[PDB]
DNA sequence: GACAAGTGCATTGAACCCTT
DNA sequence: CAAGGGTTCAATGCACTTGT
């Protein structure tokens, strides 16, 4: 039945659960980078882009909104644990 | 996309030097006029400081390559017409946007209100507008020095070897072209810059007539305009 | 106005002989410049569109060729 | 181990520049 | 100006390493 594990954000092949959501490496990295920078994006379309492998590169605002909506947990990106006090 | 000859850079160098060499009147001269620890006070200072400005402007004009190649007749002709227009470039350089005032060589700030009192209330609103426009212009000391030079060999009525000067000028005009062509990518905007600058020429002509009318509307108010100035600006 | 003949993304004009996007232009340039050869990890018939063109470099390059991109049009590095 | 979080760095492509 | 060569470099995403 499950022929391909799907990224809940874009529909690309998921690599596992990242920040509590089944996502590809692309969306994992995008989400982590967006959170660590506290980036604020501005959609230059209609604030309602459907995410796929094409649009994910085109609209950062809608991709980030989709990451959150899917259940990616921003508090889980470099939390204040012992490992972070390290780096 | 070329650089500049040796002459050119020697001149630019040279001009940038004389410019700082003459921006202000000597410490003694400055000290002598500014001595002192009633509408004749702002008036005395403004007029007295102007006589120093003109002097500096004149000496700078002679430290110019090609100037001594001019007939004494023409030299007094060019100098006589440039005196008031360069003095304009120089009030721009001492303008302070924060206070909208002009700063005299004694570090004092003169406001539109001071020029009122001294009866120069006519010349100030326009002189200060030109300053705001020269401000946002944001020019470097090369421009200013080159520009100055140019103004001096600017074609004037009464000229004997008119064609001569035109070239003595074509040089500085040319050097400026080059220096702008290097300072930025010899791209489109390269002209836009060269143009706005050459535009300063025409505005400086309007502020020149105003200075004259002020000298006139001052002789008429029976107010001794220094003979030195009355003479150099052909104030009847 | 045109579409990339390789992937269907919005073309930015003709490049190396064909109507093509900046993506396929840039990809073909880098391939030829470096003289790279790719290997398909499937059956050399992978989908190359605006969505998944980046999945197979071999199939993307072969599709640039089939569409009419010319290796000779790629100049020496400047 | 196997997974998920964090990292290194080669590749992508939108936005420029250059010459005809 | 436009086209079609060029280049750039922040963002991206594949492969990796680290921690449990
Ligand atoms: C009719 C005539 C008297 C009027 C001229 C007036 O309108 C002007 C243009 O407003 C005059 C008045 C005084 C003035 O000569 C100056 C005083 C300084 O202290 C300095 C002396 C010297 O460093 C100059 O390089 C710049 C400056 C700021 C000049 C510029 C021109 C000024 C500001």
């Amino acid at each position: 039945r499950q022929q391909e594990e799907l990224c809940l954000v874009c529909g690309d092949r998921a690599s596992g659960y990242h920040y509590n959501a089944l996502t590809c490496e692309g969306c994992k990295g995008f989400f982590r980078r967006s959170v660590t920078k506290n980036a604020v994006y501005i959609c230059k379309f209609g604030h309602a882009c459907e995410m796929d492998m094409y649009m994910r590169r085109k609209c950062q605002e809608c991709r980030l909104k989709k990451c959150l909506a899917v259940g990616m947990r921003p508090e889980c990106v470099v939390p204040e644990n012992q490992c972070a006090m390290k780096r | 996309v070329p650089p500049l000859t040796a002459n050119q850079k020697s001149l630019i160098a040279r001009l940038v030097w004389y410019q700082e060499g003459y921006e202000q009147p000597s410490e003694e001269d400055l000290k002598r006029v500014t001595q002192t620890w009633d509408s004749d006070m702002p008036f005395r200072q403004i007029t007295e400081m102007t006589i120093l400005t003109v002097q500096l402007i004149v000496e700078f004009a002679k430290g110019l390559p090609g100037f001594a190649k001019i007939s004494q007749s023409d030299q007094i002709t060019l100098l006589k017409a440039c005196s008031s227009e360069v003095m304009m470039l120089r009030v721009a350089r001492r303008y302070d946007a924060a206070t909208d005032s002009v700063l005299f060589a004694n570090n004092q700030a003169y406001t539109r209100d001071n020029y009122r009192k001294a009866g120069m209330a006519y010349v100030i609103e326009d002189l200060l507008h030109f300053c705001r426009c020269m401000y946002s212009m944001m020019m470097d000391n090369v421009h200013y020095a080159l520009l100055t030079a140019i103004v001096i060999f600017s074609d004037r009525p009464g000229l004997e070897q008119p064609l001569l000067v035109e070239e003595i000028q074509r040089y500085y005009l040319n050097t400026l072209r080059v220096y702008i062509l290097n300072q930025n990518s010899a791209s489109p905007r390269c002209a836009v810059i060269f143009g706005k600058i050459l535009g300063i020429l025409t505005e400086i002509r309007t502020l020149g007539m105003q200075n004259s009318n002020m000298c006139i509307s001052l002789k008429l108010k029976n107010r001794k305009l220094p003979p030195f100035l009355e003479e150099i600006w052909d104030v009847a | 106005k045109h579409l990339c003949s390789i992937c269907g993304d919005r073309a930015s004009g003709k490049h190396y002989g064909v109507y093509s996007c900046e993506g396929c232009k840039g990809f073909f340039k880098r391939t030829v410049r470096k003289d790279l050869t790719y290997a398909c990890r499937e059956e050399r018939n992978c989908i190359i569109d605006k969505r998944q063109r980046n999945r197979c470099q071999y199939c993307r390059y072969q599709k640039c060729l089939a569409c009419g991109m010319k290796r000779e049009a790629v100049q020496e590095e400047r």
